[PDB]
C-alpha cells in the first residue's frame, strides 16, 4: 500500500494502478455479510437482482412470490453495521402486482424513474418509480424467461423478450409496438442480452443449444451462430451440448462469456463468434431457467462471478483460474450483481435470503491500554479444551 | 413455426395413413361430407367381400 | 499419529454404543488439541464417517462433532464452511438423501441435532454468520 | 386421474411430480423447473391429486 | 412394426448389427433359419433387445429405447424419431447385415419402408 | 521487485503429456488392432493449465500431429491419437476389403486437410467429391458414424472394445475410492493393489482419467498423494 501512496504522489505510477490493484485486492477479500444484512422482505426465492446504473444507490430484488421488493444499500446510519433496508414494495396487496414468479427486474438503463418487469404471467410491465404504478403493459402467449433494455442505445428504447415460445420479440416503449419477432431460433429462449458496445446487437441463447448474434435493424435474419469446434453458418452450430442458459458480455463488450447445463463455460469474440478457448472446468449448472451472472469492472482483472450450484464461483475471464467460492447460501443461487464502485457482489438464492459479499481487507485496531473498549475479543474465537 | 409443422406433417402422416389403413385404434376416422367413413386400400383387400 | 487417529475414530463410530467411550474421546481431544493438522484430519475422517449408511456411526461421529466444535475456533469454522452439507447429512434436509435405518436411531440423531443447531445458535451464531443463516434456514423454511 | 400438474409458482404446465412416500405417511410434490417443494401428510386414500390440492390450498392460506 | 424391430437391432450410429455376426449364437441362427428370413429377424431380434451398447468390433455407442404412441415414435433419451434419420442410418445398414435381419436387399432394403 | 508484485496475492507441454500418456496404454490387449488413445481428460492431469493444454492441443492439431475423435460416451469424451498410429492402422485393416478404396481417398485427401471432429455432407459430397455409396463405405470401414442425416463424426475401428473396458474400469476404480475407507485412499496404496478384474485397461491410466475429468479430488499430504470425493 504504502508503496502505491508514494508512486502515486511522486507520479511515478499514472493514478490508474493503485485504483486497478486495490480494486482487485478488494475482490479477492470478499467475505460473508462482514459489515451489512439485507432486510428480509421476501417470502420466496430471489430470482433476479439489478442495481441501478447511475448511482448504484438502490437494487430491484424479484421474486418467486411475484413480489418486487427495492432497497437502499447507503448506509445512512452512523453505525459500522447496518442493515440494507426496502424502501418500498410492489407486494401481493399491489391491483398491478405479478400473479407468477418474476424473473427479470430492469433499471432504465438512463435514470431511475422507470423500471421494467417480466414474469412467468406472461406479462412485461414498465413501472413509473416514483408511484409505482404501471405506464405500459405487455401480454404475449408464452411464459417470459428472460428480458433486456439495451445498456448504451439512446437512439432506441428496445426491449428484447426471450419467452418459451422459438421467436424472439421486440417490444418498442416509445411507439407501443409489440409486433416484431425475429424468427431463426427453434426453442424457448432463456437468455437475451444487448451489446453494451453496440445498439443494435442482441445476444440471444436457447434451449436449442444455440446463442445466435442479431442485428435487429436487418430484415436478414441472424448474423452469426457461435461454433464451440471453430468448424457452417447455421445448420450445425452449437456453443454448448446442453442447454444455453446464461448471457453476459464482458465490461468492454468485446466478449461474451455463455454457461450452459453440459456444465461448462465458455467465452467468445463478439466480433465474429469464435470461441476463445480458455477453459474454466466443470461449472455446475442444472438450471432449468434462465441463469444471471456478472463480470467485474474496474479491476486490474476481470472477474466474473457466476452461481455455482449454491456457490458463487470466481473466475480470472481470460485465464481461466478459478479464484475462490463464495460460500454462503444453503440452496441453488440465481442471481448475482457487482456494485462496481465498491466491490461487493450481492446473491439471490431459492433459500430466500439476499447475501452482500463485501471486502474484508482488515479488521478495527485495539489501543493496548485499554481496559473494555478495545475491537473485543469475543470468547466465541476462543478455544476451551479445559 | 415449428409446432405448425410439426402438426402439419403430423396431418400429412395421417392422411398418407388413413389411406392404407382408415381402421386405426387410437385415432380418428377419415371420413367424407355427410360423414361416411372413407374405404382404404386395406378394406378393399380385407374380408369376405374384400 | 494418523494411524492413532484412524484407530480412535473407528473404535468411537463402530461401538454401537449410545455414548462415547470417555477415555477414547479424551485420547481423541488430546490429539486435536495437540496439532491443527490432526484436528483437520480428524473433521475430515468425520464428516466422512457422518455419510455412512448406518444411523448409528451417523450419531457417534455428530456426538464427536458436537463435543469439538463446543471446544475449537477452528473445527467451528470447519463445521460451519460445510454446514448445509451437514445439516443433510444430520436433519435430512434434502428428501433425495434422508437419513438411514434405523428409525429408532434416527430420531435420536434428528433431536439430539436440533438441540445442539439451537444451542450453538445461541452460542456462536452471531459471530459465524452462516450459522445463524442455517438456523433460520432450519426455523422458516425447512419448517423444522 | 391426472398425476402431473401445473406448478402454482412458475406456471409451467406438467412440471410438477408426487413422490407417495407411503412408508412414511408423507407425500412430496416437486416442481422440476423452480424446484419449489411441498409436503402433506397422506393416507392410502390419498393420491397424487389429493396432495396437489392440498398444496394449492397451502399456497391460497399463505395469501391472507 | 418392422421399422421398430429392426431399429432395436443395429446400432443407431454405426447401422451394424448390435450383435456379432460371428458368435455362435448367432450361426446357430443363420443355420437352423435358412430361407426363413422372419425366423431369422425373431431370433436375431430377441438377442439384440437386451444390448445398450455397441461393443457386442463396434463403436462404443449407448442405444435408444424407441416406443410407438400412434403414428408417432419416441425414442428414450423423450425425442420424438423423425423418419428421416431413420432413413440416414437405414440407408448405411450393409447388404451383409441386413441379409442377417432377414431383408434380402435384392427386394426390400429396410430404408424403402 | 518494489511495486508490480503488490498488484495482487495471488511446464510440461501437451506434446510430452500426449507421449507419456500414451506409455501407458496396453496395445497388447487389443492385438494392436486399435491405435493408442489418450484422452483429452488424462492430459489435464499432467498438464493442470486447461487453457495452456488445451490451446497447445489446438496446435497439435493444426501441425498434423494428433486427430481428436468424439467418443461418445461422455459430453467431453475426446480421444487423443497421433496421425500416424491411425493411419497405418487404418490402411493395415483396409488391405483387400471392399470399402478399402474409399479409405485410401479418406486417409489421402480429408485427414491431411481437415481437422474436424465431424463432417458435413455438402463439404464430403463437393469438395472431397465423396460419392454417396463411398460414405456408406466409409461408415462400414468405421472411419464415420453417422451423427445425423449427411453429418458424420470421425472414428477409430474398434473404439467399442476400448469404451467398453474404460467405462467399466471408470467405474470400478471410482469405488475403489468410494469404498475405501473414509472414502480416501492413498494414491501409492492404490497403485499398490491388485488391479480388479474389471480394471483391465490399468490403474494408473484410469487415475489420470479420474483426476482430469474431476471425479476425483487430489489432495496432498505428508503421507503422498490423496484420492478423493468431491464435496459436490
Ligand atoms: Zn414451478
Ligand atoms: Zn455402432
Amino acid at each position: 500500500m504504502l508503496g502505491f501512496l508514494s508512486a502515486r504522489q511522486t507520479g511515478l505510477e499514472d493514478p490508474l494502478r493503485l485504483r486497478r490493484a486495490e480494486s482487485t485486492r478488494r475482490v479477492l477479500g470478499l467475505e460473508l455479510n462482514k459489515d451489512r444484512d439485507v432486510e428480509r422482505i421476501h417470502g420466496g426465492g430471489i430470482n433476479t437482482l439489478d442495481i441501478e446504473p447511475v448511482e448504484g444507490r438502490y437494487m430491484l430484488s424479484g421474486g418467486s412470490d411475484g413480489v418486487i421488493v427495492l432497497y437502499d444499500l447507503e448506509n445512512s446510519s452512523r453505525q459500522s453495521y447496518y442493515t440494507c433496508k426496502a424502501v418500498c414494495s410492489i407486494g401481493r396487496d399491489h391491483p398491478d402486482v405479478h400473479r407468477y414468479s418474476v424473473e427479470t427486474v430492469q433499471w432504465y438503463p438512463h435514470d431511475t424513474g422507470m423500471f421494467t418487469s417480466s414474469s412467468f404471467d406472461k406479462t412485461l410491465k414498465v413501472w413509473d418509480t416514483n408511484t409505482l404504478q404501471t405506464a405500459d403493459v405487455f401480454n404475449f402467449e408464452e411464459t417470459v424467461y428472460s428480458h433486456h433494455m439495451s445498456p448504451v442505445s439512446t437512439k432506441h428504447c428496445l426491449v428484447a423478450v426471450g419467452t418459451r415460445g422459438p421467436k424472439v420479440q421486440l417490444c418498442d416503449l416509445k411507439s407501443g409496438s409489440c409486433s416484431h419477432i425475429l424468427q431463426g431460433h427453434r426453442q424457448e429462449i432463456l437468455a437475451v442480452s444487448w451489446s453494451p458496445r453496440y445498439d443494435y446487437i442482441l445476444a440471444t441463447a436457447s434451449a436449442d443449444s444455440r446463442v445466435k448474434l442479431w442485428d435487429v435493424r436487418r430484415a436478414s435474419g441472424c448474423l452469426i451462430t457461435l461454433d464451440q469446434h471453430n468448424g457452417a453458418v447455421e445448420s450445425a452450430n452449437t456453443a454448448h451440448n446442453g442447454k444455453v442458459n446464461g448471457l453476459c458480455f464482458t465490461s468492454d463488450g468485446l466478449h461474451l462469456l455463455t454457461v450452459g447445463t453440459d456444465n461448462r463455460m465458455r467465452l467468445w469474440n463478439s466480433s465474429n463468434g469464435e470461441n476463445t478457448l480458455v477453459n474454466y472446468g466443470k461449472v455446475c449448472n442444472n438450471s432449468k431457467k434462465g441463469l444471471k451472472f456478472t463480470v467485474s469492472c474496474g479491476c486490474s482483472s476481470e472477474f466474473v462471478f457466476v452461481p455455482y450450484g449454491s456457490t458463487i464461483a470466481v473466475y480470472t475471464v481470460y485465464s481461466g483460474e478459478q479464484i475462490t467460492m463464495l460460500k454462503g447460501h444453503y440452496k441453488t443461487v440465481d442471481c448475482c450483481v457487482f456494485q462496481s464502485n465498491f466491490q461487493e457482489l450481492y446473491s439471490g438464492s431459492r433459500d430466500c435470503n439476499i447475501l452482500a459479499w463485501v471486502p474484508s481487507l482488515y479488521e478495527p485496531v485495539p489501543d493496548d491500554d485499554e481496559t473494555t473498549t478495545k475491537s473485543q475479543l469475543n470468547p466465541a474465537f476462543e478455544d476451551a479444551w479445559s | 413455426a415449428a409446432h405448425v409443422i410439426a402438426e402439419d406433417v403430423k396431418l400429412l402422416q395421417f392422411h398418407v395413413a388413413t389411406m392404407v389403413d382408415n381402421e386405426l385404434p387410437g385415432l380418428p376416422r377419415a371420413m367424407q361430407k355427410s360423414g361416411r367413413p372413407l374405404k382404404s386400400l386395406k378394406q378393399r383387400l380385407k374380408g369376405k367381400e374384400g | 499419529m494418523d494411524q492413532k487417529l484412524s484407530k480412535l475414530v473407528e473404535e468411537l463410530t463402530t461401538s454401537g454404543e449410545p455414548r462415547l467411550n470417555p477415555e477414547k474421546m479424551k485420547e481423541l481431544k488430546k490429539i486435536c488439541k495437540s496439532s491443527e493438522e490432526q484436528l483437520s484430519r480428524a473433521y475430515r475422517l468425520l464428516i466422512a464417517q457422518l455419510t455412512q449408511e448406518h444411523a448409528e456411526i451417523r450419531l457417534s461421529a455428530f456426538q464427536i462433532v458436537e463435543e469439538l466444535f463446543v471446544r475449537s475456533h477452528q473445527f467451528r469454522m470447519l463445521v460451519v464452511s460445510n454446514f448445509q452439507e451437514f445439516l443433510e447429512l444430520t436433519l435430512g434436509t434434502d428428501p433425495a438423501q434422508p437419513l438411514p435405518p434405523p428409525r429408532e436411531a434416527a430420531q435420536r440423531l434428528r433431536q439430539a441435532t436440533t438441540r445442539a443447531v439451537e444451542g450453538w445458535n445461541e452460542k456462536f451464531g452471531e459471530a459465524y454468520k452462516k450459522l445463524a443463516l442455517g438456523y433460520h434456514f432450519l426455523r422458516h423454511n425447512k419448517k423444522v | 386421474l391426472e398425476t402431473q400438474f401445473t406448478c402454482p409458482f412458475c406456471n409451467h404446465e406438467k412440471s410438477c411430480d408426487v413422490k407417495m412416500d407411503r412408508a412414511r405417511n408423507t407425500g412430496v410434490i416437486s416442481c422440476t423447473v423452480c424446484l419449489e417443494e411441498f409436503q402433506t401428510p397422506i393416507t392410502y386414500l390419498s393420491e397424487p391429486v389429493d396432495v396437489y390440492s392440498d398444496w394449492i390450498d397451502a399456497c391460497e392460506a399463505a395469501n391472507q | 412394426v418392422k421399422t421398430m424391430k429392426v431399429l432395436r437391432c443395429v446400432c443407431f450410429f454405426c447401422s451394424k448389427l448390435l450383435v456379432d455376426s460371428n458368435n455362435p449364437k448367432i450361426k446357430d441362427i443363420l443355420a437352423k433359419s435358412k430361407g426363413q428370413p422372419k425366423k431369422r429377424l425373431t431370433h436375431v431380434y430377441d438377442l439384440c433387445k437386451g444390448k445398450n451398447i455397441c461393443e457386442g468390433g463396434g463403436c462404443g455407442r449407448y442405444q435408444p429405447r424407441i416406443r410407438r404412441s400412434g403414428l408417432e415414435l419416441y425414442a428414450e433419451w423423450k425425442i420424438l424419431l423423425s423418419p428421416e434419420r431413420v432413413h440416414e442410418i437405414f440407408k448405411r445398414i450393409s447388404d451383409e447385415e441386413c441379409f442377417v435381419l432377414g431383408m434380402e436387399p435384392r427386394y426390400a432394403r429396410p430404408e424403402w419402408m | 521487485h518494489h511495486l508490480i508484485p503488490e498488484t495482487f496475492g495471488v511446464p510440461g507441454s501437451a506434446r510430452a503429456a500426449v507421449s507419456e500418456l500414451m506409455q501407458l496404454f496396453p496395445r497388447g490387449l487389443f492385438e494392436d488392432a486399435l491405435p493408442p488413445i489418450v484422452l483429452r481428460s488424462q492430459v489435464y492431469s499432467l498438464v493442470p493449465d486447461r487453457t495452456v493444454a488445451d490451446r497447445q492441443l489446438k496446435e497439435l492439431q493444426e501441425q498434423g500431429e494428433i486427430r481428436i475423435v468424439q467418443l461418445g460416451f461422455d459430453l467431453d469424451a475426446h480421444g487423443i491419437i497421433f496421425t500416424e498410429d491411425y493411419r497405418t492402422r487404418v490402411l493395415k485393416a483396409c488391405d483387400g476389403r471392399p470399402y478399402a478404396g474409399a479409405v485410401q481417398k479418406f486417409l489421402a485427401s480429408v485427414l491431411p486437410a481437415c481437422g474436424d471432429l465431424s463432417f458435413q455432407q455438402d463439404q464430403m459430397t463437393q469438395t472431397f467429391g465423396f460419392r454417396d455409396s463411398e460414405i456408406t463405405h466409409l461408415v462400414n470401414a468405421g472411419v464415420l458414424t453417422v451423427r445425423d442425416a449427411g453429418s458424420w463424426w470421425l472414428a477409430v475401428p474398434g473404439a467399442g472394445r476400448f469404451i467398453k473396458y474404460f467405462v467399466k474400469g471408470r467405474q470400478a476404480v471410482l469405488s475403489m475410492v468410494r469404498k475405501a475407507k473414509y472414502r480416501e485412499l492413498l494414491l501409492s496404496e492404490l497403485l499398490g493393489r491388485r488391479a480388479p478384474v474389471v480394471v483391465r485397461l490399468g490403474l494408473t491410466y484410469h487415475v489420470h482419467d479420474l483426476i482430469g475429468a474431476q471425479l476425483v479430488d487430489c489432495i496432498s499430504t505428508t503421507s503422498g498423494t490423496l484420492l478423493r470425493l468431491p464435496e459436490t
